[PDB]
């Protein structure tokens, strides 16, 4: 799926 | 979900499963309603695949 | 702060000002303590500049 | 400050 962090 | 601004003008997107908003933890999105959640707040643990779409509680 | 756990297993946190959850109600953090407040509960009426810091009652 | 809101 999308995922994101920084 | 709810929306921080800060001191800076920013906009910080808050998970809304633990509503907190200092992070680091990585986020996923919702392919329905697209409120995003931290990993473990939802009970990820590793990067699903790609093809893979993922849902929320609600959705 | 109170905090709610829902029946999806999410963390909803409350105004000490009225202690009530059926929020929207935009919030205002305390830059000592970081409890956070509605803003009628507060007595704030419109978005307050970015450069100020609030505090809250107690502190 | 820091407000929020939905
Ligand atoms: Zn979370
Ligand atoms: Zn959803
Ligand atoms: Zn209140
Ligand atoms: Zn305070």
């Amino acid at each position: 799926a999308r995922t994101a962090q920084t | 979900m709810y929306v921080i601004r800060d001191e800076w003008g920013n906009q910080i997107w808050i998970c809304p499963g633990c509503n907190k908003p200092d992070d680091g933890s990585p986020m996923i999105g919702c392919d329905d309603c697209d409120d995003w959640y931290h990993w473990p707040c939802v009970g990820i643990m590793t990067a699903p695949p790609e093809e893979m779409q993922w849902f929320c509680p609600k959705c």
